[PDB]
Protein backbone atom coordinates (compact mmCIF):
# COMPACT_ATOMS: atom_id res chain seq x y z
CA UNK A 1 0.00 0.00 0.00
CA UNK A 2 0.94 3.72 -0.04
CA UNK A 3 1.46 5.44 3.31
CA UNK A 4 0.70 9.16 3.24
CA UNK A 5 2.07 11.57 5.84
CA UNK A 6 1.49 15.27 6.08
CA UNK A 7 0.92 18.11 8.49
CA UNK A 8 -2.12 20.39 8.55
CA UNK A 9 -2.48 24.00 9.68
CA UNK A 10 -5.65 25.49 11.17
CA UNK A 11 -6.19 29.05 12.34
CA UNK A 12 -5.92 29.31 16.11
CA UNK A 13 -9.15 28.47 17.85
CA UNK A 14 -11.30 25.69 19.20
CA UNK A 15 -10.45 23.00 16.63
CA UNK A 16 -8.76 20.04 18.29
CA UNK A 17 -7.29 16.69 17.31
CA UNK A 18 -10.63 14.92 17.80
CA UNK A 19 -12.33 17.36 15.45
CA UNK A 20 -9.63 16.78 12.82
CA UNK A 21 -9.61 12.99 13.05
CA UNK A 22 -13.39 12.62 13.13
CA UNK A 23 -13.84 14.77 10.03
CA UNK A 24 -11.29 12.69 8.14
CA UNK A 25 -12.69 9.32 9.18
CA UNK A 26 -16.23 10.44 8.31
CA UNK A 27 -14.97 11.26 4.83
CA UNK A 28 -13.70 7.71 4.13
CA UNK A 29 -16.78 6.79 2.16
CA UNK A 30 -16.50 9.92 0.03
CA UNK A 31 -12.76 9.38 -0.50
CA UNK A 32 -13.60 6.01 -2.01
CA UNK A 33 -16.48 7.16 -4.21
CA UNK A 34 -15.04 10.53 -5.27
CA UNK A 35 -11.26 9.99 -5.33
CA UNK A 36 -11.18 6.17 -5.57
CA UNK A 37 -8.85 6.11 -2.58
CA UNK A 38 -9.44 3.39 0.00
CA UNK A 39 -8.28 5.05 3.21
CA UNK A 40 -7.31 3.25 6.42
CA UNK A 41 -5.05 3.28 9.46
CA UNK A 42 -5.70 6.95 10.22
CA UNK A 43 -3.40 8.43 12.84
CA UNK A 44 -3.57 12.07 13.96
CA UNK A 45 -1.45 13.91 16.52
CA UNK A 46 -0.92 17.40 17.84
CA UNK A 47 2.48 18.79 16.90
CA UNK A 48 4.27 21.93 18.10
CA UNK A 49 4.98 23.11 14.54
CA UNK B 1 -2.82 24.65 15.66
CA UNK B 2 -0.85 22.09 13.67
CA UNK B 3 -1.69 18.43 13.23
CA UNK B 4 0.27 15.52 11.82
CA UNK B 5 -1.76 12.93 9.95
CA UNK B 6 -0.73 9.53 8.58
CA UNK B 7 -2.96 7.19 6.60
CA UNK B 8 -2.74 4.23 4.23
CA UNK B 9 -4.15 4.12 0.71
CA UNK B 10 -4.83 0.41 0.54
CA UNK B 11 -5.70 0.24 -3.19
CA UNK B 12 -2.56 1.87 -4.66
CA UNK B 13 0.74 0.09 -5.12
CA UNK B 14 3.85 1.82 -3.90
CA UNK B 15 6.31 1.74 -6.79
CA UNK B 16 9.59 3.28 -7.88
CA UNK B 17 7.76 6.35 -9.22
CA UNK B 18 6.46 7.20 -5.76
CA UNK B 19 10.06 7.12 -4.47
CA UNK B 20 10.92 10.09 -6.72
CA UNK B 21 9.24 13.50 -6.16
CA UNK B 22 10.15 14.53 -9.69
CA UNK B 23 7.98 11.99 -11.49
CA UNK B 24 4.68 12.89 -13.08
CA UNK B 25 2.88 10.18 -11.09
CA UNK B 26 4.27 11.31 -7.73
CA UNK B 27 3.32 14.90 -8.45
CA UNK B 28 -0.15 13.92 -9.65
CA UNK B 29 -0.90 11.88 -6.52
CA UNK B 30 0.43 14.59 -4.22
CA UNK B 31 -1.68 17.23 -6.03
CA UNK B 32 -4.84 15.16 -6.03
CA UNK B 33 -4.54 14.19 -2.37
CA UNK B 34 -3.92 17.84 -1.49
CA UNK B 35 -7.06 18.81 -3.39
CA UNK B 36 -8.97 16.15 -1.45
CA UNK B 37 -7.91 17.67 1.86
CA UNK B 38 -9.15 21.11 0.79
CA UNK B 39 -12.52 19.47 0.08
CA UNK B 40 -12.67 17.60 3.42
CA UNK B 41 -11.92 20.74 5.39
CA UNK B 42 -13.74 23.32 3.28
CA UNK B 43 -13.84 25.92 6.01
CA UNK B 44 -12.10 29.21 6.68
CA UNK B 45 -10.12 27.60 9.51
CA UNK B 46 -8.15 25.13 7.43
CA UNK B 47 -5.22 27.01 5.92
CA UNK B 48 -3.51 24.15 4.11
CA UNK B 49 -1.30 21.12 4.38
CA UNK B 50 2.42 20.49 3.96
CA UNK B 51 4.34 18.72 1.29
CA UNK B 52 3.32 15.05 1.35
CA UNK B 53 5.63 12.15 2.15
CA UNK B 54 4.87 8.78 0.58
CA UNK B 55 6.20 5.57 2.10
CA UNK B 56 5.72 1.89 1.27
CA UNK B 57 3.06 0.29 3.43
Amino acid sequence: SVVVQLTMAFREGTINVHDVETQFNQYKTEAASRYNLTISDVSVSDVPF
Amino acid sequence: SFFFLSFHISNLQFNSSLEDPSTDYYQELQRDISEMFLQIYKQGGFLGLSNIKFRPG
